[PDB]
């Protein structure tokens, strides 16, 4: 239900998630910056 | 896992003036040449890897 990081070399297949995944996220947040047309942004990101 | 790997390379535009651009390799192992024509494109000659 919370988003892990993926290792892209798993081969596991017996598992799914309900937490949306940061790409299509990413792509949303992005949209939004390129909607409302910044230049200069500022990114805080609390852990790693 | 590359990008927790270079935090500092990362944050380094806050203490100076120096300009990032921060691009992935592809999956495929041979798919550089799209990416590397970028690097023609872009006139970037100071890649580190
Ligand atoms: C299950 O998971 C799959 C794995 O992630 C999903 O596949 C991925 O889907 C996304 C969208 O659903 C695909 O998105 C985008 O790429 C296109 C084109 O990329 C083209 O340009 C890239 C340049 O580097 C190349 O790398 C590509 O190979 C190709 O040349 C973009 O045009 C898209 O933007 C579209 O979306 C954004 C949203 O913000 C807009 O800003 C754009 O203007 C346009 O609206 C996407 O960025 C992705 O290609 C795809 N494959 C991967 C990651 O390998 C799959 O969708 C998912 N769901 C299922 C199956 O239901």
């Amino acid at each position: 239900t919370r988003w892990k990081h993926q290792v892209s070399d798993n081969k596991d297949s017996f598992y799914v998630s309900l937490y949306p995944d940061f790409s299509s996220l990413s792509r949303a947040i992005l949209d939004l910056v390129q909607f409302f047309k910044w230049k200069t942004v500022t990114v805080v990101y609390d852990d790693s | 896992t590359g990008l927790i790997r270079l935090q500092e390379l990362i944050k380094a535009p806050s203490r100076y003036n120096l300009r990032l651009k921060i691009r992935q390799l592809p999956a495929d192992t041979k798919d550089a040449k799209p990416l590397l024509k970028e690097m023609k494109r872009g006139k970037e000659f100071h890649v580190i890897f």
